[PDB]
C-alpha cells in the first residue's frame, strides 16, 4: 500500500520512528573547505545516511538505471564551461544555477522521504538553504543579469518554506587565501581559474546571510579546518547538542503526514522550478525543446513508467 | 485584453501566497502604578500587554 | 421530494407535520383543521393543475378560516356604520354591549 | 474591398464589439461592497417588474 | 486536517444535498443548504492564505444572505397557507424571491460576481466541490417548484448568464476563473429550460459535471492555474493534449461531442414552446465559449509554447496520476453522442 | 391597551432600522439586545412563552461573544453612534418619519388590509381552547423528543460538526 | 399597474399617427434603459465624488432618453410620409437614427455605424415580431 | 396579527437592507444577519401560536440553532480576516480582482 | 412529466412491468458500442499512465469491456421500458379523448388546387 492517508491511519506514523540520531544535518563551507571528508565521517559515526552533494547528474543518477545522462537532458549546464567563460552570452552562468537549485530542492525532499518513512538521520553537504551563496557571488562578479536574481528569489519564495530546515548547520571556515591554494593543489584546470573575488563573495554571502539566518531556527556549528580535521570531535559536539529551538519542535504526527505526502511526490516536489517565466537563460524554444523531450524518451527504459520497458527486461507487462 | 482601469493589475502569485507589508504591532502600554495597590505606592511599571 | 427515499424506505422523517391537519401534541387539533382536512382530501388524487380549478371552494374557505380577511372587513363595517350612526345620534348601544349585562351561569 | 473594408465591417468589426463588451463587464474591483450594491439593483428590479405586471 | 475533521466535515458536506434532495418539509430543505454552507467554509481556507481568507469570508457572506432570503420565502408561505411546502396558491412574489435567492446561491447572473472571485482564491479540488456537488441541492429544490416559477425572470436571468458568462471568459489568463465563467454560462443554460422540461435540466447537469470534473483533474494533474501553465502540457504530461482539446470541444457544444447534446435539445424544447428569440440569442452568444475554448486548445495542444530548463528534470520523475476515473469521465464526456436517445427519455 | 403589540412590533421596526444604519458594532449589539428583549415581548403576547424567553436568552448570549470580539477585531479610536454622522441621524430621522408615513397612507387606501388601526387589539388571539391544560409552547417544542425526533437530529448534528468546523477555521 | 398601461398605449393606433404620444412613450423608454445602466455603473464602477457619480447619471439618462425619443420621431415621421403602417423598413429607419444619435452623443463614427446597423436590425426584428406574433417570454405549453 | 406581521416584514426588509448596503465593519454586516434570523423567528413563532400548529413549534428553535451555527462561523472567519489585516474592514478584502 | 402517474413506484430502475418488453440482444449495436467505449477508456489510461497502450494491464482492460457492456445492458432495459411507457400512455390518452383527435378525412389531388409558381 503506497503511503497515504489510509496507511497514515493504520499506523505507519513518524514520531514513532523518530530517536537521538533522527536528525537532518548540512556541511557548509567554501570550495574546497574540506566538507565531504567530514560530512562522510559525520553520518559514518552517526549511523545516518551520507548524501553526497546534489550536482548536475542527480536527477539522473536516482532515476532511471542510475547512469549519467547526456548533458542536453541534464539542464544542459557546464560547470567547467561557467569556469572558463562566467559571462558567456548563452547564459550558461544562471542556467547552471537554477538547474543545482532545483537538483538540490529534489536532493533535500529525497532525504526528508528518507528521514520522515525510517526515522534515520541524514546528513547534507550545502542544501536548498545554502545554494544563494553562489547565487549571490555570481551577481555580485556580473555573471548573472539581475532579473537571474529575481527569477531565483522568486522559485525559493515558492519552494523552500515548504520544507523543514536541518536540525544543524555545520560549517567550515577557511579563508579565502588558504582555500585558493586547495583549488591549485586540487589540480582542477578550470576551477583554478576561479578568481578570489568570487571566493571572497562566497564568503561574505555565507557569513553575513546564511549564517545569522540559520541560527535563529538551527543550532549552527562553526570550525576552522584544525578543528574540523578531527571529525570525531565535530560529532561529539553533535552528541550533545539541545535542539530546543527551531520548527521541528511543534511537528506532530499529521504535519508530519502532509510533508510526506509533499515530500514523495517529486513532480509536485519540482512544480514551481518550471514557473512559465520567459527569462532567455532558462528558456528553451519548442523545436529545441520537443527534440529533446523525444530523445529523452527514446533512452533505454524511458520510453515507459518503470516496470514496463520490455527492452530492459520487464516482465508481466501484460498483467500490469 | 488591457484597458486603462485595468493598466496597474499584476499577475496573481504563483502559489496564491500574496507578500503583504508586515502587520502593526499593536500591544496595549499600560501604567501599573504608582497608585496602584499592587505596586507599592512608587513603582511605575509600564506594561507592554496583549490582552 | 426530488429524490422519494423515504417513500421508497416507508418512513417518515419529516412528512408527518407538513400541514396544520397533521398530528398535534395531546390531540390539540390548529385553527382551521376541518378545513384544511377538506380542501386536502378534495385535491388528493386528481393533481395539481385540477386541484387548482376544481377545489377551489375548499381552498378559498380555508383561506378565508386561516387569514379572515373577509371576516375582519365584515366586522370593519358593522363598527364603522355604527360610529356613524351613533354620532348622529340614531344609535344607542344596548346595556349588554355597554359593559352591563347579566352574566352568565 | 478584400482587404480593407470586407475586413473592417465584418470579421473586424464583431471582434471590437466584443472586446469591448469583454473589458467592460469583466474590469471589476472585487469589492464585496460594490457586488452587493448591485445585488440590491437586482431584487428592486425584480420586484418592480412584478409590480407593474400585477393584474 | 486529522482523519476525525475529514472525515465529520466530508460527511457534512455529502449530508447537505442528500437532506435537500430526500426533504418533503421546506425548512428540511433550507437545513440541507446551510449544512452545505457551513461544511464547505473549513474546506475552503484550509491553506489559510489572505486569498484564502478572502474566498471563505466572500463565500460565507453571499451565501448566508441568500439563506435568509430562502428562509423569508418559506415563512412567509407558512403564513399564508399553514404549510411547509410552496403550493399552486403560494403567493407569486414569494415564488420570485426564491427564485432570485436560488440564483444567487448558483451563482447565475446577475448574481454572479462572486463565484469568479471565489474559485480563483482556493485550491482546485475544492474549485471542483464547488461547481459540480454544490450546485446540486439549489437546483433539486428549483427542479421541484417548476411549474411555479416565472418563465420572464428564468429566461432573463438565463441569457444573463450566457452572455456575461461568454464575455466574462474571454478576458481571463487564469484557469479558475475560466472555469467559473464557463460554470455560469451553462447554469444559464439548465435555467432557461427548467420551467419547460426540468429532465432537460438534469441532463444538461449530468453533462456539465462528467465534463467540469475530469477537466479540474486535468489541471490538478501540473497544478496548471493559469494559461502558460498548461501551454507546458506538451513537455510535461503529453498524453493529456488529445484528452483536454476534445473536452474543451465538447464543453464548448461543438457537434458530434457529447456537449453538443445539451445545446442542441434545450434548443428544441425551447422550440416546441415558440420561445424561438431566447434560444436564438442563447445559441448564437453560445459561440463566444468556443472562442476562448479555442485559444486554450491552441496553447495546449496545437501549438508548442517555448518550454524551460528545469522542465527536464520532471521528465526524470515518474507520476502516479491521473487516477482511472479522469479517463472514464474523459471518454464519456466526449464520444456518447451516438447514445443520445438513451440520456434525453 | 389594544395598542399593546402594534406599539411593540413598531419598536422592533425601530431597533432593525437602528441596526441597519450600522453604528459601531458596540451599539449594534445593544441594539440586538432590546430587539430581542421586544421580540421576547410580542411571543409572550401572542400567547407564548418558552420561545419568547428562550430567543432572549439565546440573544443574551450571542452579543456577549460579539461584545468580547468588538473589542478586539472590530474598534476603532472614534466608534460611531446614531447621532455621530449627520448623515446617518438624518436617515434614522427619515426612517421613522417613512414608517409614520407608510403606516398612515396604507390606512387610508384599504383601511383593513394589512393596516387597520380601527381594528388594532381585536385580531391577536383568534381561537382559544378555554378549557385546556395542556396547551403551553414548551409541550411542542417538546416534540423533538417523541414525535419529531428527525428535527433533534439535524440539530445536534450541527452543533456537533460546528466544533469541528471552528477548530479548523482558526487553527493557524 | 397604470405605468404598464401607459407603455401599451404605443399599440393602441396605428403607426405614422400619433407621433407626439409614441416620442414620449419611447422617450420614457430609453431614459428607464438610462437610469438602470447607470445605477450597474455607478455602484460597480464608482466615481471619485458624489458630483462625478450625479453627473454621469444624468449623462447616461440623457443619452439614453435621446436615443429613444430619435428612434420614436424617426420611426413615426417615416411611417407617415411613406404612407406604411406595417412595413418593418419604418423600423429600421428609426432604429439606425437611434444609432446615429448614440454615435454623435458619444463622438464616434464607428459608434454611429456599428450602432446604426444593430439598432436598426433589432428594431425591425421588433416590428417583425409585433406582426407575426413572436413571443419573448412564452409561458410553457408542452 | 395583520399589522404585526406588516411590521416584522419591514424590520426583514431594514435587515436585509443593512446586510446588503455594507459600511466598513464586517462585524457590522454579520449583526445585520443575526437580526434578519431575529425577525424570521418571531414572524414563525407568532404564526405558529396565531395557528395553534403546536407541531410547528420545533421548526423556530431549529432556526436559532443553524443561525448560532452560521454565526459562529461568521466570527470564526472575522479572527482570520482580522489576523491578516489587523482590521475587519471589508475594502481589504479585495485581492481576488486579480 | 411522467414522474407522477399512476402506479409509479419511487425510485425503481427496472418496474416489474417492464417484464413484459423484449430484452435487448446482447450483440445490440449500442451495447456494441458501449463495449467499444469501455475498450477506449482502458487504452486511454494506459495512455496517460505511460504504460504500452495496448499490451499493459490486459486484465484491466476486459473489466473496461465488460464493465460498460454490463452497465449499458441494464440501463438499456430501463431506457427501453421507459419508451414504452410513453407510449402506452400517449396512446391511452389519446382513445380517452377522441375528440381532441379526430380522423381527418384527406383529399386527393384532383380536388386540391396547389397554385403554380413559373420557375422562369
Ligand atoms: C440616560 C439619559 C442620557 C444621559 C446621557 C448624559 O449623561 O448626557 C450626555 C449628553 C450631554 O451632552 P454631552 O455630555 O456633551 O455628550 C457627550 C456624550 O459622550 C455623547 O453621548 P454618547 O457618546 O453616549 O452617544 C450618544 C448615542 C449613544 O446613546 C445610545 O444610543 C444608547 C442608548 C440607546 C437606547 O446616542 C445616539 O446616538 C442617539 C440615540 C438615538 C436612539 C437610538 C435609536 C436607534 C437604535 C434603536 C435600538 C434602541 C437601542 O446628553
Ligand atoms: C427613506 C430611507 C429611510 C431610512 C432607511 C435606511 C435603510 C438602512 C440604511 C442602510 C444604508 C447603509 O448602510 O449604506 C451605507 C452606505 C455606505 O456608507 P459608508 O461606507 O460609511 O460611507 C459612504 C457614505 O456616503 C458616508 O460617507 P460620506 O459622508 O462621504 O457620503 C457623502 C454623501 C453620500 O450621499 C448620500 O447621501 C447617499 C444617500 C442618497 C439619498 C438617498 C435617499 C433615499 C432613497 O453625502 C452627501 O453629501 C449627500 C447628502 C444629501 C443626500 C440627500 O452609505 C450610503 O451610501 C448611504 C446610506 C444611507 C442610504 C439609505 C437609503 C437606502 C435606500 C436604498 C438606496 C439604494 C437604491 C439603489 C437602487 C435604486
Ligand atoms: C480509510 C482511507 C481513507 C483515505 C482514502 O482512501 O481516501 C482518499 C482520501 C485521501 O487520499 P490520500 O491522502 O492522497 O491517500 C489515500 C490513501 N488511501 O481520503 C480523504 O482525503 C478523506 C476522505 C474523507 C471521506 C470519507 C469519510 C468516511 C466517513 C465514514
Ligand atoms: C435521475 O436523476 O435522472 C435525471 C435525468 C432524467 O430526468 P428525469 O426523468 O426527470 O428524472 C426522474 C427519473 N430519472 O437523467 C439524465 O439526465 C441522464 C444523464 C445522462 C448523462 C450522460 C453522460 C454520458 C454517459 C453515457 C453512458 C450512459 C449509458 C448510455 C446508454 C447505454 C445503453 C447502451
Ligand atoms: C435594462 C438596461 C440594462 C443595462 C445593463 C447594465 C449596463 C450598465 C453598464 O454600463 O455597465 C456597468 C458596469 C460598468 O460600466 P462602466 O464602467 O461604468 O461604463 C464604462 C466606463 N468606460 O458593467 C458591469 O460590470 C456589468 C453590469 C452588471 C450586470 C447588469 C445586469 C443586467 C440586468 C439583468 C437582470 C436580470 C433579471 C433576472
Ligand atoms: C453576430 C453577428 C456578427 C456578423 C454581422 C456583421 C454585420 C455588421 C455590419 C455593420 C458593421 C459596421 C461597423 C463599421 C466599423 C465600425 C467600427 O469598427 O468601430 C466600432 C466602434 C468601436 O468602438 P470605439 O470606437 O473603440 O469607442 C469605444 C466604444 N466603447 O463601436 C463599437 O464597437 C461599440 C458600438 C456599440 C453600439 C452598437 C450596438 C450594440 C448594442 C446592440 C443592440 C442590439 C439590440
Ligand atoms: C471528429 C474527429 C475527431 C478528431 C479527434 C481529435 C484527435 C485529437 C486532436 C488533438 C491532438 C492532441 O495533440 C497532440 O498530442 C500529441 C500527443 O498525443 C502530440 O504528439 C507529439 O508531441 C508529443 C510531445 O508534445 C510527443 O511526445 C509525441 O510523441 C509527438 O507525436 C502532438 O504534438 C499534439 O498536437
Ligand atoms: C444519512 C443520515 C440519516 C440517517 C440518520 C437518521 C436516522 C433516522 C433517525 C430519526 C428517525 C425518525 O423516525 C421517524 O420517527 C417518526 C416520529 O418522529 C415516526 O413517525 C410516526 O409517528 C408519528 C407521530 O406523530 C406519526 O405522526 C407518523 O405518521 C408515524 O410515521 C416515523 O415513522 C419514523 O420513521
Ligand atoms: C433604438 C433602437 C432600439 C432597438 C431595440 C428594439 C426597439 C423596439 C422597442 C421599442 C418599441 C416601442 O416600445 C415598445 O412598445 C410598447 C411601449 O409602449 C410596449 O409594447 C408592449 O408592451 C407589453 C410588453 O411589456 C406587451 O405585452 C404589449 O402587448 C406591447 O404593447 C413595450 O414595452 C415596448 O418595448
Ligand atoms: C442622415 C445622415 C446624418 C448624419 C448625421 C448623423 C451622424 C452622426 C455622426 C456623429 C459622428 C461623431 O461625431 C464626431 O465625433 C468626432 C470624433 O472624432 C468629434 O470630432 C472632434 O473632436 C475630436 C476629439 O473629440 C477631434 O479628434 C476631431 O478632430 C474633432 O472634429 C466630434 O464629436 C464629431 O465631429
Ligand atoms: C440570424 C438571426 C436569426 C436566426 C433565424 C432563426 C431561424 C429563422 C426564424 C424563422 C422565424 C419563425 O417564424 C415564426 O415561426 C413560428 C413558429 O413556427 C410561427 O409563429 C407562431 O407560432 C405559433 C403557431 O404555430 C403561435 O402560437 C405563435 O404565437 C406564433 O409565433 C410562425 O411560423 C412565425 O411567426
Ligand atoms: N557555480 C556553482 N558551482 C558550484 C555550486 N556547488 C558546487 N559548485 C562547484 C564549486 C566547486 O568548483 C565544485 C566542487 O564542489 P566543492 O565546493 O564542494 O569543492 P570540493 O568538493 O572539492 O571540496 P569539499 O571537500 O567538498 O568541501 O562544485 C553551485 O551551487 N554553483
Ligand atoms: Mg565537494
Amino acid at each position: 500500500l503506497r503511503y497515504g492517508l489510509l496507511a497514515a491511519i493504520l499506523g505507519d506514523k513518524t514520531t514513532k520512528k523518530l530517536h537521538e540520531y533522527s536528525r537532518v544535518i548540512t556541511v557548509d563551507g567554501n570550495i574546497c573547505s574540506g566538507k565531504n571528508k567530514l560530512a562522510k565521517e559525520i553520518a559514518q559515526q552517526l549511523g545516518m545516511k551520507h548524501y553526497p552533494e546534489a550536482g548536475i547528474q542527480y536527477s539522473s543518477t536516482t532515476t532511471g538505471d542510475g547512469r549519467p545522462l547526456d548533458i542536453e537532458f541534464s539542464g544542459s549546464c557546464s560547470l567547467e564551461k561557467f569556469y572558463d567563460d562566467p559571462k558567456s552570452n548563452d547564459g550558461n552562468s544562471y542556467r547552471l544555477q537554477s538547474w543545482l537549485y532545483a537538483s538540490r530542492l529534489l536532493q533535500y525532499a529525497d532525504a526528508l522521504e528518507h528521514l520522515l518513512s525510517t526515522g534515520q538521520g541524514v546528513v547534507l553537504e550545502r542544501s536548498i538553504y545554502s545554494d544563494f551563496v553562489f547565487l549571490e557571488a555570481m551577481y555580485n562578479q556580473g555573471y548573472i543579469r539581475k532579473q537571474c536574481v529575481d527569477h531565483y528569489n522568486e522559485i525559493k519564495r515558492l519552494t523552500l518554506p515548504e520544507y523543514l530546515p536541518p536540525h544543524a548547520v555545520i560549517y567550515i571556515d577557511v579563508p579565502v587565501p588558504e582555500v585558493q591554494s586547495r583549488i591549485q593543489k586540487k589540480g582542477d584546470p578550470h576551477e583554478m581559474k576561479v578568481t578570489s573575488a568570487y571566493l571572497q563573495d562566497i564568503e561574505n554571502a555565507y557569513k553575513k546571510t546564511f549564517l545569522p539566518k540559520m541560527s535563529e531556527m538551527c543550532e549552527v556549528l562553526v570550525y576552522d579546518s584544525w578543528e574540523a580535521e578531527d571529525p570525531t570531535k565535530v560529532v561529539e559536539d553533535i552528541e550533545y547538542l539541545k535542539y530546543n529551538k527551531g520548527p521541528w519542535l511543534k511537528q506532530d504526527d499529521w504535519t508530519f503526514h502532509y510533508l510526506r505526502m509533499l515530500v514523495q511526490d517529486k513532480t509536485e516536489v519540482l512544480n514551481y522550478t518550471t514557473i512559465p517565466v520567459y527569462l532567455p537563460e532558462i528558456t528553451i524554444g519548442a523545436h529545441q525543446g520537443s527534440r529533446i523531450y523525444n530523445s529523452f524518451r527514446e533512452l533505454p527504459g524511458r520510453k515507459y513508467a518503470p516496470g514496463y520497458n520490455a527492452e530492459v527486461g520487464d516482465k508481466w507487462i501484460w498483467l500490469k | 485584453y488591457p484597458s486603462k482601469e485595468t493598466a496597474h493589475w499584476k499577475p496573481p502569485p504563483w502559489n496564491d501566497v500574496d507578500i503583504l507589508k508586515e502587520k502593526a504591532v499593536t500591544n496595549m502600554t499600560l501604567n501599573f502604578g504608582p497608585q496602584h495597590p499592587a505596586a507599592h505606592g512608587v513603582l511605575r511599571l509600564v506594561l507592554e500587554l496583549s490582552g | 421530494p426530488f429524490l422519494d427515499i423515504q417513500k421508497k424506505l416507508g418512513i417518515s422523517l419529516d412528512r408527518h407535520f407538513m400541514f396544520l391537519s397533521a398530528e398535534q401534541p395531546y390531540k390539540n387539533a390548529a385553527r382551521c383543521h376541518a378545513f384544511e382536512k377538506e380542501w386536502i382530501e378534495c385535491a388528493h388524487g386528481i393533481g395539481g393543475t385540477r386541484a387548482k380549478k376544481e377545489c377551489k371552494i375548499e381552498f378559498d374557505d380555508f383561506e378565508e378560516c386561516l387569514l379572515r380577511y373577509k371576516t375582519m372587513r365584515r366586522m370593519h363595517d358593522i363598527k364603522k356604520q355604527r360610529e356613524k350612526l351613533m354620532k348622529e345620534g340614531k344609535y344607542t348601544p344596548p346595556p349588554h354591549h355597554s359593559g352591563r349585562e347579566e352574566p352568565r351561569p | 474591398l478584400d482587404l480593407i473594408w470586407l475586413e473592417k465591417t465584418i470579421p473586424k468589426s464583431t471582434s471590437t464589439l466584443h472586446t469591448n463588451m469583454t473589458t467592460l463587464t469583466t474590469n471589476q474591483k472585487g469589492l464585496i461592497k460594490l457586488y452587493f450594491m448591485s445585488f440590491l439593483i437586482n431584487i428592486i428590479l425584480i420586484i418592480i417588474l412584478y409590480s407593474i405586471n400585477l393584474e | 486536517m486529522n482523519p476525525i475533521t475529514l472525515a465529520i466535515i466530508y460527511f457534512t458536506i455529502f449530508l447537505g444535498p442528500v437532506i435537500t434532495m430526500s426533504s418533503t418539509n421546506l425548512m428540511l430543505m433550507w437545513v440541507g443548504l446551510e449544512f452545505s454552507l457551513l461544511a464547505i467554509i473549513p474546506m475552503l481556507i484550509n491553506k489559510k492564505n489572505p486569498r484564502s481568507t478572502e474566498a471563505a469570508t466572500k463565500y460565507f457572506v453571499t451565501q448566508a444572505t441568500a439563506s435568509m432570503i430562502i428562509l423569508l420565502a418559506i415563512v412567509l408561505n407558512y403564513k399564508q397557507l399553514g404549510t411547509w411546502m410552496f403550493q399552486q396558491q403560494t403567493n407569486g412574489l414569494i415564488l420570485n424571491m426564491t427564485l432570485m435567492a436560488l440564483s444567487m446561491k448558483l451563482g447565475l447572473a446577475p448574481f454572479h460576481f462572486w463565484l469568479p472571485e471565489v474559485t480563483q482564491g482556493i485550491p482546485l479540488h475544492m474549485g471542483l466541490i464547488l461547481l459540480t456537488w454544490q450546485k446540486i441541492a439549489p437546483l433539486s429544490i428549483l427542479i421541484q417548484i417548476y411549474p411555479l416559477l416565472n418563465s420572464t425572470i428564468i429566461l432573463m436571468l438565463a441569457i444573463t448568464s450566457i452572455f456575461m458568462g461568454a464575455w466574462g471568459g474571454l478576458n481571463q489568463t487564469q484557469m479558475r476563473k475560466i472555469m467559473a465563467y464557463s460554470s455560469i454560462a451553462h447554469m444559464g443554460w439548465m435555467l432557461a429550460i427548467l420551467p419547460y422540461n426540468p429532465s432537460l435540466t438534469l441532463l444538461n447537469l449530468m453533462i456539465y459535471i462528467i465534463l467540469t470534473a475530469p477537466m479540474f483533474m486535468a489541471l490538478m494533474l501540473n497544478n496548471s492555474m493559469t494559461i502558460n501553465s498548461i501551454s507546458l502540457l506538451w513537455n510535461k504530461t503529453p498524453a493529456m493534449l488529445t484528452m483536454i482539446s476534445l473536452m474543451l470541444l465538447s464543453l464548448g457544444g461543438l457537434p458530434p461531442l457529447t456537449g453538443f447534446l445539451p445545446k442542441w435539445i434545450i434548443i428544441t424544447e425551447l422550440m416546441k414552446n415558440n420561445c424561438l428569440i431566447m434560444a436564438t440569442l442563447m445559441a448564437m452568444m453560445a459561440l463566444l465559449n468556443l472562442f476562448f475554448y479555442t485559444r486554450l486548445i491552441y496553447s495546449t495542444s496545437l501549438t508548442m509554447f517555448p518550454t524551460n530548463n528545469n522542465s527536464k528534470m520532471m521528465t526524470h520523475q515518474t507520476k502516479t496520476k491521473p487516477n482511472l476515473m479522469f479517463s472514464t469521465l474523459a471518454i464519456m464526456s466526449t464520444m456518447t453522442l451516438p447514445l443520445a436517445p438513451q440520456l434525453i427519455t | 391597551m389594544n395598542n399593546y403589540i402594534f406599539v411593540l412590533s413598531s419598536l422592533f421596526l425601530v431597533g432593525c432600522l437602528g441596526l441597519a444604519l450600522k453604528p459601531s458594532p458596540i451599539y449594534g449589539g445593544l441594539g440586538l439586545i432590546v430587539s430581542g428583549f421586544v421580540g421576547c415581548l410580542m411571543v409572550l403576547g401572542f400567547g407564548g412563552s418558552f420561545l419568547g424567553l428562550m430567543v432572549f436568552l439565546i440573544y443574551l448570549g450571542g452579543m456577549l461573544v460579539v461584545f468580547g470580539y468588538t473589542t478586539a477585531m472590530a474598534t476603532e479610536e472614534y466608534p460611531e453612534t446614531w447621532g455621530s454622522n449627520w448623515l446617518i441621524l438624518g436617515f434614522l430621522v427619515l426612517g421613522v418619519i417613512m414608517e409614520v408615513f407608510l403606516i398612515c397612507v396604507l390606512n387610508y387606501y384599504d383601511e383593513v388590509g394589512v393596516i387597520n388601526l380601527d381594528g388594532l387589539g381585536d385580531w391577536l388571539m383568534y381561537e382559544v381552547d378555554d378549557v385546556g391544560v395542556m396547551l403551553e409552547g414548551g409541550i411542542g417544542v417538546a416534540a423533538m423528543y417523541s414525535c419529531a425526533t428527525w428535527m433533534m437530529v439535524v440539530a445536534g448534528w450541527s452543533l456537533f460538526a460546528g466544533i469541528f468546523i471552528i477548530i479548523e477555521i482558526t487553527r493557524d | 399597474a397604470m405605468v404598464k398601461r401607459f407603455f401599451e398605449s404605443y399599440h393602441e393606433v396605428p403607426d405614422g399617427t400619433q407621433c407626439h404620444r409614441k416620442t414620449y412613450i419611447t422617450t420614457a423608454l430609453g431614459g428607464i434603459c438610462g437610469i438602470i445602466g447607470s445605477a450597474y455603473s455607478v455602484s460597480l464602477n464608482p466615481a471619485d465624488s458624489t458630483l462625478e457619480a450625479v453627473a454621469r447619471v444624468g449623462r447616461y439618462t440623457f443619452t439614453a432618453a435621446a436615443i429613444g425619443a430619435m428612434f420614436g420621431l424617426t420611426t413615426c415621421v417615416s411611417a407617415q410620409v411613406r404612407e406604411k403602417p406595417d412595413d418593418p423598413l419604418n423600423y429600421f429607419i428609426g432604429g439606425c437614427a437611434g444609432g446615429l444619435t448614440l454615435g454623435a452623443r458619444t463622438h464616434s463614427y464607428g459608434t454611429a455605424a456599428m450602432g446604426c446597423v444593430y439598432m436598426g436590425t433589432a428594431a425591425a426584428l421588433f416590428k417583425i415580431g409585433k406582426l407575426e406574433g413572436w413571443e419573448l417570454f412564452p409561458t410553457p405549453k408542452v | 396579527m395583520p399589522s404585526t406581521f406588516f411590521n416584522l416584514t419591514m424590520a426583514f426588509s431594514l435587515s436585509l437592507l443593512g446586510t446588503l448596503m455594507f459600511r466598513s465593519h464586517l462585524m457590522s454586516t454579520l449583526l445585520c444577519l443575526e437580526g434578519m434570523v431575529l425577525s424570521l423567528f418571531i414572524m414563525t413563532s407568532v404564526t405558529s401560536l396565531n395557528s395553534n400548529s403546536m407541531s410547528s413549534m420545533p421548526i423556530p428553535i431549529t432556526i436559532l440553532v443553524f443561525a448560532a451555527c452560521e454565526a459562529a462561523v461568521g466570527l470564526a472567519l472575522l479572527v482570520k480576516v482580522s489576523n491578516t489585516y489587523g482590521t475587519d474592514y471589508v475594502q481589504n478584502l479585495n485581492l481576488l480582482q486579480c | 412529466m411522467m414522474n407522477g402517474r399512476p402506479g409509479h413506484e419511487p425510485l425503481k430502475f427496472l418496474p416489474d412491468e417492464a417484464r413484459s418488453l423484449p430484452p435487448p440482444k446482447l450483440n445490440d449495436p449500442r451495447l456494441v458500442y458501449m463495449g467499444l467505449l469501455g475498450y477506449c477508456t482502458g487504452l486511454m489510461d494506459n495512455m496517460l499512465r505511460m504504460r504500452p497502450v495496448m499490451r499493459a494491464g490486459l486484465h484491466r482492460q476486459l473489466l473496461f469491456v465488460t464493465s460498460f457492456v454490463f452497465a449499458g445492458y441494464f440501463y438499456l432495459k430501463r431506457q427501453n421500458y421507459l419508451y414504452a411507457v410513453k407510449d402506452h400512455d400517449m396512446f391511452g390518452y389519446i382513445k380517452l379523448h377522441p375528440e381532441d383527435f379526430p380522423e381527418k378525412e384527406k383529399k386527393t389531388y384532383a380536388e386540391i388546387l396547389e397554385p403554380f409558381h413559373p420557375v422562369r
